């Protein structure tokens, strides 16, 4: 079961570039797109090597990389012109998914700020309606910029079928721990965190040996498929797990979870592992829903050799509600300040639909 | 628990719960009507009963277990 | 109790649980409560072989009258207690177990 | 549980540096917060080590001392201060006492004698405010200054839930068995007594293993909360219980005990306790008040082995009364002789509530 990815824009081409770089020296290939001599399966981001990407000025920065072997600013500006190339780059996901034995998913990586906003809206209408059956995750991006944001949330709250990386939140990790004042240094994190959040995939493990058996977890319906990460890692289980949950450390600018993953990329001993739940639960650091039986679970890998523990965690948080708020403010200030006009009423509407279930969540009573 | 036998074969009533559930929802793509519904609440009295009935089993090495569904003590409550 | 640190702390973790009768009462809830208290108090520093054998035990209402320690021991030291001083110890246990809550109220009214 | 200590003014910081000086040798604690080689419970004071202090010109002082790897005059001035600077001090507390595994008191170390008199008085007021469940206990020292020293005894009796230190009987005890004659030298004793009166807090004992222990044995009611100290060595438990209720060791400038509480340092034989309070009984050197049941509480301690018998005295003695008459008289003095003014008869009025509070404790029939 393989898995493609997809790039649009600058931000998403940039961090893809790199996502790859951080995933290639991760494995003992080289930039020439060949392995070194110098276990790890990987079939799953690589074809026999050729990585299964699809990319959409920039692109000669990436051809004049080492890696040549390796292979308008409105939402109305960017959605007109994908209609017109539909069938020119539908080819090319054809012609990617019968050479791949068994296509699972679909990977986007995009800033919700241009032209791979309108794009992905899109694209992601489009690959529902031919393909029924992949999930469809991605990597999009938060930051005349709140209307184009507000449109892609229409197309994502309903289309994919599941994260959020919020540059002020991550600007803020930059100056503290960094101490940069630079797109090129804050998307080292990126990398990081996205190379670490598919980890379990790529080494034969136990479980956890398919994007259905992660995501699954965590999303219990499909109106709440919204997750938010953490890293600790910027020695026992238990100094992980606490250092996850505080809130320095996650990438977010009552409430309380609804599911959390733990990804332990280190070599620690696997006895206390139950143990520290025992401690972390009696402490009662975090709060859970009343009305659903979830638990936070916690998985094992192994660092890569031709590269000491490191550790990430999935959460779905139900404060992420307050982040589309701010969008959502800003708007209605925009309505007031300045061929229809309607399609941003009609996901005004919607998204004010997702607030809603994120509030009526954290009640006792939000079934029904 | 493979030698322990109440709980091996009440877990074991489990398994093969599901396997009737997944075909119900999987044999067929419109809403639970034609006595799928009918069907459906046979085994939520029985699952649910079944859900309730390991927990007093458990109430040595079930701590390890039994944490980790009880994380958010849902079943307290059942 | 002659640690009194270690007995403070797993006094005000229990509160919450003993209140309630007995019948909503397991075993296997109170355990995670115990390793929580004997990993914040002074009690972790430790030899990490009689932290083994420490344990709790339901006896056979409510919460404050069926709590009790146990520390079992078998094997070549069980011919030093041989199960008449566990059921003595035991039964000095809910003594000052009693005068210990009794205590912790009046200085909770207080 | 944990305890947050807060040094308000010149005399706090110095005396809580000299307090946490002695502290940290008693533990295997390098000045630098290095755990040194070389059972004692210090997760109270110490969190995993750094210790949860929150100070507030000497501040420099500190700074340039070895032990840098560790962590006006009127009382309007003083009380107007802390109002401005509310939001901004209450943000180091907030996170101090969050961030703590459960919060249980709040140590003090001020003089009543300027803007740690004024702004002691003000932290006063919003710490109950803020929690109603948290302790307050005040290791207050005694010296326009009888004006800020009866203000703050208006806020030390119904704010504070428990240690007078009078500088005139340091000043006695030095020039008599230490041969002064200097601040530098009677901080050395009255370190003693701090670090010798949570003796019981460092270390797993039978009982008074929390700070509600030490507070709820002495106080009987929560107006009569002022408390002295007596410290002999500057041999049988005898020697020790007899040279505590000399007047020659009191650390204070009818009348008659309410509760005393020993505190024992040493390795004395554990039988011969019952034995010495037998003969205290019938040679009656101690009288106490008629109408309730009163005991005296006496409690054996170990010394830190990295770190003799010594001994220390907690007593809640009626005779604490005189000190405030002390005070009280001054200010009608000073009122003879000079927006509203009314705050200062305000406190004048509850003071001296306390002290016919005193005067009628030592009564058959104070009940009412």
């Amino acid at each position: 079961r393989e898995i493609i990815t997809l790039q649009l824009g600058q931000c998403g081409n940039q961090i893809g570039f790199e996502f790859w770089k951080q995933l290639c020296a991760e494995h003992g290939i080289s930039p020439e797109g060949i392995v070194e001599e110098f276990t790890d399966r990987k079939d799953v981001f690589f074809y026999q090597y050729i990585p299964r990407a699809v990319l959409l000025r920039v692109i000669h920065s990436i051809l004049n990389s080492p890696y040549a072997k390796l292979y308008g600013n409105n939402w109305a500006s960017g959605f007109s012109q994908g209609e017109k190339i539909h069938e020119d780059i539908f080819d090319i996901i054809d012609r990617e998914a019968d050479g791949s034995d068994s296509l699972e998913g679909f990977v986007l990586c995009h800033s919700i700020a241009g032209t791979g906003s309108g794009l992905g809206s899109y694209l992601l209408e489009r690959l529902n309606d031919r393909y029924p059956k992949k999930l469809v995750q991605t990597y999009s991006v938060f930051p005349v910029q709140p209307y184009n944001s507000l449109l892609t949330l229409k197309r994502l709250t309903q289309n994919a079928d599941c994260v959020v990386l919020d540059n002020t939140a991550l600007n803020r990790i930059a100056t503290d721990r960094l101490h940069i004042q630079s797109f090129s240094q804050i998307n080292q994190l990126v990398s990081t965190i996205m190379s670490a959040s598919t980890t379990t995939l790529r080494y034969p493990g136990y479980m956890n040996n398919d994007l259905i058996g992660l995501i699954a977890s965590l999303i219990p319906t499909p109106r709440l498929h919204f997750l938010m990460t953490g890293y600790t890692p910027l020695t026992t289980v238990l100094d992980v797990m606490r250092r996850l949950l505080q809130p320095k450390n996650v990438m977010v600018s009552n409430h309380c979870y609804i599911a959390i993953l733990n990804i332990i990329q280190g070599e620690v001993d696997p006895t206390q592992v139950h143990k520290s739940l025992q401690r972390i639960r009696e402490r009662k650091l975090a709060n859970f829903i009343p009305w659903g039986p979830a638990s936070i679970q916690v998985a094992l890998s192994r660092k890569s050799p031709y590269l000491r523990v490191s550790g990430l965690m999935m959460a779905n948080h139900t404060s992420i509600s307050s982040l589309f708020e701010r969008t959502c403010r800003q708007y209605d200030k925009l309505r007031k300040r300045e061929d229809n006009f309607d399609e941003m009423d009609t996901s005004r509407e919607i998204v004010q639909q997702l607030i809603d279930e994120y509030h009526a969540a954290t009640r006792p009573d939000y079934i029904s | 628990f493979i030698l322990l036998k109440p709980v091996f074969h009440c877990l074991n009533e489990i398994l093969d719960l599901c396997h009737s559930f997944c075909s119900l929802v999987s044999q067929n793509l419109g809403p639970l009507d034609e006595r799928g519904a009918a069907q459906l609440s046979i085994l939520v009295k029985g699952f649910s009963r079944q859900s309730s009935l390991l927990f007093k089993i458990l109430s040595n090495s079930d701590l390890a277990q039994l944490l980790l569904r009880l994380d958010y003590n849902k079943y307290y409550t059942q | 109790l002659g640690q009194g640190d270690f007995i403070r702390h797993l006094m005000d973790l229990l509160k919450p649980e003993l209140v309630r009768p007995a019948t909503t009462l397991y075993q296997h809830n109170l355990t995670g409560i115990l390793e929580t208290a004997v990993r914040a108090t002074n009690a972790q520093f430790d030899s990490p072989e009689i932290l083994r054998r420490l344990d709790v035990r339901l006896l056979e209402d409510t919460g404050w009258d069926v709590f009790s320690l146990d520390y079992h021991v078998d094997g070549p030291i069980a011919t030093v207690f041989t199960r008449e001083c566990m059921s003595h110890y035991l039964r000095v246990f809910n003594f000052l177990w009693r005068a210990k809550r009794m205590e912790y109220i009046l200085t909770d009214i207080r």
